[PDB]
């Protein structure tokens, strides 16, 4: 009872340090994305200490297990290369009784993990979203540059203005094409509203708000004589900003209650990727102490980028899964438990290593 | 000194083009895991291994100056953990004498990545980008996000695909009259740069008399275009400013300048190109630092892990400071010069320590 | 009265053969040692002994007890314990926790037994007086004193050794021979493996020679020392 | 030439080490440095050498100070070292061993580095394995490498750390011998090791240093029947 909150200190200080560490790597790696963004003129410099503040519960969810692997890793080969659990084995310590001292931190780890997955994630994306998206700090709209096009995603909507003013109006073309990616063959949803005057306005209530102060607008595809023209004023298009909406969906931003009764598949696919942030906990919690014993030789560091790659791998792998099964292809029976009991298995193909070589050569003797 | 000097150099060298291949090969997979996200008909298996394989001399370019730093890491630490730099220090071998000895192998490799980072480089990306695009893009008027937008009196161009020798795939053109009606909408598959002559082969335009009929589409078996789009600059904007090479981002920058636009953002490209060379000598140096001072009794494996952790942090800084060069308002060279420089500052203050 | 038997022990690294059939003996309240040339299988021996290297022929048993093929807390658990050469202190625990953290898992002993044992370890070692001191601000002296009585909170049979008189002063070798004289009137069956062949032979009342990864002598300190073969090969012509 | 610490003194963080060690070494001396293991002997080996830097006191090699050179310039002043890990060039041949060195020297020219090296390989039994590569010695051949790479910068004085150290009974023999072949040339060994009995044996010399002072000098007799080393660092029962 002593060794055990000997070892649980050990591996929570350990873990908190790495967490603190690779924490701030990641928020600099976004943050210079976010700056390169907004130094393209498409971001508030001002709104960029509330988007990091809110992504913060992400990171950290997908930062603590990895906190503790290498936690575990780096106190364990400290403990080995000082010759301190030698002593331990050789006055009767096994290895399932280090595992089950090890799965004492872990469960401390699961459940700030889960509680950010199911209850404090959602909400940091949720309050990103409408900041975002509400707040329209300033919209791609007020960037506009005469003689400079416009576009977004994979060219869909390309907006133009020839004529940039301070007052924002009559400005001499509004040169947009709003083309939909699929509208079957015979129209090809490329449109273009283009205006005498340019009536940029107080853009509150919808968002972005944008209507033609004349219209002009044409959906006849070039390539057919089918021409569609309709000369009259153009209603109001509501323009929300695509970084929002590209890199956080509706799904992130769910609250966890609205997942257990759904029947939309993203839906379950998101509720059971949330209960699986939880589950590498224990899978590299099982993974680390095999992986933690070592040689003065070896040292506490030569396999902590390795397993770095294979924890990402582990992440890219779910990932990937996740898509597969919220496009339907996967059948949700089996989910993502398939790649985490395969993980597990990885994990007791290392753990009983040495058991199993032991057994072997007493039998061949 | 001629066996201690080919001895060190040959023991750095080793450790840094092993380095080199190992970092590489993990920037390639990491690329092609990333690109199989947009996998697709057009786009198949064998054109993104095409693309990751062919773009692989700027990758090793760009991360030269870091497998560099670790591999002289190693490479060091290998000598300095065997009490083999204790030996020649205790011989007679000054500190400045080990590193000029490190440093004599640095110079070739720093002249092979600006040989290639000027002319190899370039040439291999331009052939990569272009084919990506030409997969991903001959779908129709406006199918690819590769593409180009231009804009002509009161014409108005989409280009989806620009290659290299002059030629354009999927050139649409809307030509609006005085009121803004659709006098002529157009696509053509195919161009060619012949002088002042662009010829838009299979082109079917659907020109319409706005007064009230149909519209009448016209198959052109061939049109002349009097397009003011010179390839060479077609080439250029549809670029990276960190792909092209030296003397092209030279050009491109004058040209800017004399026009008016900012030019900021190819600047600091420049300098990062030209300016490689003192971030290796000052990466290798601080390297050299760390060897003969906290790590000339560690393991291989905590100098493999300082390495790329303080790769990590110097890139990190790096790419904090080029945007920060444009949102606030300080000299593009102030963003390459600064981490380097404090890097050499802390290398000679603990080689100084000894 | 137990009996530590080490039979036809052979292990062969890469493709060559380091041990070679090295039969060994030691009894309760015996004292033995393990010497030998660098090179030779003496450390091997001792390693396939304790239980960190594997046998690959041979057979290693306590009591009609194969231990061979158990793990190292198996052997432990048979009465088999061990020291390593380096510090092996609990470095953040007191010298107190030290000992109790090995008595908390003996099976036999309640909370106060656990006491009185705790209690009878610091007065018997002289380590009462440092009862709480962190492991990590102990001299060379009372830190062994503290390894070599957290060792017996576990109760062994035999204990192991490794390097003893490993870079200590002259004046510090009379106190681990005081503590291996304490140990051998215990009874418990010492093992020394070691470089210092004169004080190893002074102590040991039973010496193995090792060479070439064979037993090429047996005997007490004069049996060993006019041995033609362990003078020419060992300890030159001018030892002693 | 007279190799001479003066005054040695040095304090690590809060504490003192060494506090007034004075020690001489003569050329065709061997001069040993013994004393407790926590004791400032190490710390004094070490400030002589160059590898830490003394907080007061001068070192003087002959007439000249070298108390403020580095390493490289305490050695080009004349003052050897030869580690007590194996630090032989793995990867270089024995020949090129040796040649690596005798090129530094800047008073021979070609003809007299082959002479140098072609001497240096048959005083020292090595010319049958001069082709060897430097990782593949044995304990006693390695040393023997090592010993005559350390003469190939022709010093004044050879500072041995630990020569006796894990070493067969039988080894030390050679170790010896190899000490007074040196000694015979002209060079002022000087040796810091645990080993009690085999320093006394071939120094003639000792410096007894504990608790960062000189507490006795002299030879092996005057030094075994002194009664403050027989009581802080020897023990009455030492022979
Ligand atoms: C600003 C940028 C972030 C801060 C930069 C780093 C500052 C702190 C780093 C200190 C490193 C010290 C070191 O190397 O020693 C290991 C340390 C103490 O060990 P020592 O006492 O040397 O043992 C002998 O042992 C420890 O306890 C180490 C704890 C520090 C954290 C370890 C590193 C974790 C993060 C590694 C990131 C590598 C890249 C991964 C990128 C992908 C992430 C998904
Ligand atoms: C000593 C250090 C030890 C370190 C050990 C580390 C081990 C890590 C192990 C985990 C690796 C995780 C790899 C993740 C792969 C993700 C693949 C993916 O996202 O594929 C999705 C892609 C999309 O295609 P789809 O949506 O079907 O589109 C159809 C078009 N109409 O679907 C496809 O079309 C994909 C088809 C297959 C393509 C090949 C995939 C290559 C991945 C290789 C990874 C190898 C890693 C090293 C082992
Ligand atoms: C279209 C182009 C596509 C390019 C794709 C390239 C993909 C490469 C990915 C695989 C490379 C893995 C190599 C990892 C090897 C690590 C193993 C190791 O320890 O190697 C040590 C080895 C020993 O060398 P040895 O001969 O013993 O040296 C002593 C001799 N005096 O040391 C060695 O010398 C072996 C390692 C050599 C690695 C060479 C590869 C890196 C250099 C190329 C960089 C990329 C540049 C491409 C374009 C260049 C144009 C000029
Ligand atoms: C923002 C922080 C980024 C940090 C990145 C990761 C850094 C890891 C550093 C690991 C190497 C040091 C390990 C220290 C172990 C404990 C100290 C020790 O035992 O060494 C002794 C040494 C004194 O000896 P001496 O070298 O003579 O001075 O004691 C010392 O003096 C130790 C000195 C350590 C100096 C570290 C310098 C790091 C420089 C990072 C440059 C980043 C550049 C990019 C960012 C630019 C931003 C503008």
């Amino acid at each position: 009872m002593i060794v055990f909150r000997y070892l649980s200190r050990e591996v929570l200080v350990t873990m908190s340090a790495v967490s603190a560490v690779l924490l701030v790597i990641i928020m600099s790696g976004r943050f210079i994305k976010y700056l390169a963004q907004a130094a393209q003129g498409l971001l508030d410099p001002g709104s960029l200490f509330l988007i990091m503040a809110f992504r913060i519960p992400g990171f950290l969810q997908l930062i603590l297990p990895l906190g503790l692997f290498l936690g575990i890793l780096l106190a364990y080969g400290r403990l080995y290369l000082e010759s301190e659990m030698t002593v331990l084995s050789a006055t009767g310590m096994s290895q399932k009784r280090l595992l089950g001292y090890t799965m004492a931190p872990a469960l401390l780890v699961a459940i700030l993990v889960a509680w950010l997955s199911l209850f404090l994630a959602p909400q940091g994306i949720n309050q990103f979203a409408l900041l975002l998206n509400k707040q329209d700090t300033l919209t791609e709209f007020d960037t506009l540059v005469p003689g400079r096009f416009q576009a977004m995603r994979d060219g869909t909507r390309v907006t133009y203005t020839e004529e940039l003013s301070k007052d924002r109006g009559e400005l001499a073309g509004i040169f947009i094409s709003q083309k939909d990616l699929n509208s079957s063959n015979q129209e090809r949803g490329i449109s273009i509203l283009v205006a005498e005057k340019g009536t940029q306005n107080i853009q509150a209530d919808g968002s972005r708000y944008l209507i033609l102060h004349n219209g002009y607008r044409y959906d006849g595809n070039p390539g057919q004589a089918n021409y569609r023209a309709i000369q009259y004023d153009t209603y109001g298009v509501m323009l929300p900003k695509p970084e929002a909406s590209s890199e956080v969906s509706e799904r992130d931003a769910v609250p966890t209650a609205d997942l257990f009764g759904s029947d939309n598949p993203r839906y379950q696919a998101e509720l059971q990727w949330r209960l699986s942030t939880p589950l590498l906990v224990f899978v590299v919690t099982l993974l680390a102490v095999p992986l933690s014993r070592v040689n003065p030789r070896q040292g506490r560091f030569l396999k902590l980028l390795p397993a770095i790659l294979l924890y990402m791998g582990y992440l890219a792998l779910l990932i990937a899964v996740r898509g597969q099964l919220d496009k339907g292809k996967i059948p949700m029976a089996i989910g993502l438990w398939w790649v985490h009991g395969l993980f597990l298995a990885i994990g007791l193909l290392l753990f009983y290593w040495e058991p199993l070589r032991l057994k072997l050569a007493s039998s061949r003797a | 000194m001629v066996k201690l000097d080919r001895y060190i150099g040959v023991t750095v060298f080793v450790a840094i083009l092993a380095v080199l291949g190992v970092i590489l090969g993990l920037a390639l997979l990491f690329a092609f895991i990333d690109e199989l996200n947009d996998i697709s008909a057009s786009y198949g298996i064998g054109d993104a291994l095409r693309f990751i394989f062919l773009t692989a001399p700027r990758r090793a370019y760009d991360m030269l100056p870091m497998a560099a730093l670790i591999g002289c890491l190693v490479g060091l630490g290998t000598l300095a953990s065997n009490s083999e730099l204790t030996i020649m220090r205790a011989a007679g071998v000054s500190l400045s004498r080990i590193v000029w000895a490190v440093m004599k192998p640095m110079l070739v490799l720093m002249l092979a990545g600006i040989l290639v980072g000027e002319y190899v480089a370039p040439w291999t990306e331009n052939i990569a980008q272009s084919g990506r695009a030409l997969a991903q893009g001959g779908g129709d008027s406006q199918s690819s996000k590769r593409g180009l937008w231009h804009r002509q009196g009161r014409e108005y161009i989409h280009i989806n695909a620009v290659q290299p020798n002059g030629v354009l795939y999927g050139v649409t053109r809307y030509r609006f009259d005085e009121q803004r009606g659709l006098e002529s909408a157009s696509f053509a598959k195919r161009a060619r740069f012949e002088t002042d002559h662009w010829q838009l082969e299979e082109v079917t335009t659907t020109l319409l008399h706005p007064r009230e009929k149909r519209s009448e589409v016209v198959k052109l078996p061939t049109e002349r275009w009097d397009a003011q789009l010179s390839p060479q600059l077609l080439n250029t904007v549809v670029m990276e400013p960190e792909a092209l090479s030296i003397s092209g981002l030279w050009q491109y920058i004058h040209y800017l300048a004399d026009q008016g636009l900012n030019n900021n953002r190819y600047w600091l490209a420049f300098w990062t190109k030209v300016l490689q060379p003192l971030v290796t000598a000052a990466l290798v140096l601080m390297a050299i630092s760390f060897i003969f001072g906290p790590l000339r009794s560690v393991t291989l494996g905590q100098r493999i892990f300082t390495g790329v952790l303080v790769g990590f942090v110097f890139r990190i800084a790096q790419d904090l400071l080029g945007p920060s060069s444009l949102v606030f308002d300080f000299p593009p060279l102030l963003a390459v010069v600064i981490p380097a420089s404090i890097c050499a500052l802390a290398g000679v203050w603990l080689l100084r320590r000894a | 009265m137990a009996t530590l038997k080490a039979q036809h022990l052979a292990k062969s690294y890469k493709g060559r053969q380091v041990v070679r059939d090295v039969s060994m003996s030691i009894d309760s309240g015996q004292i033995v040692g393990l010497l030998g040339p660098n090179g030779a299988g003496k450390t091997t021996c001792f390693y396939m002994i304790v239980g960190l290297v594997q046998a690959d022929q041979g057979v290693v048993r306590i009591d009609e007890q194969n231990v061979t093929h158990l793990p190292m807390h198996g052997r432990a658990r048979a009465g088999i314990g061990y020291l390593p050469q380096e510090a092996s202190i609990f470095r953040k625990l007191s010298v107190s926790d030290n000992i109790m953290a090995i008595l908390e898992t003996r099976s036999d002993l309640d909370r106060n037994g656990r006491k009185e044992a705790l209690e009878g370890l610091l007065q018997e070692f002289h380590i009462h007086h440092i009862r709480d001191n962190l492991g990590m601000s102990l001299s060379g002296g009372e830190r062994r004193r503290v390894e070599i009585a957290r060792a017996l909170a576990s109760a062994p049979k035999f204990i192991l050794l490794d390097e003893p008189f490993a870079g200590v002063d002259p004046i510090s070798v009379g106190d681990i021979k005081q503590i291996i004289h304490h140990l051998k009137a215990k009874g418990i069956g010492i093992l020394i493996t070691d470089h210092n062949v004169r004080e190893t032979l002074d102590i040991c009342e039973t010496a193995y020679i090792v060479n070439d990864g064979q037993l090429i002598a047996e005997g007490d300190a004069e049996s060993i020392l006019a041995n033609d073969l362990v003078k020419e090969v060992y300890l030159g012509h001018e030892f002693r």
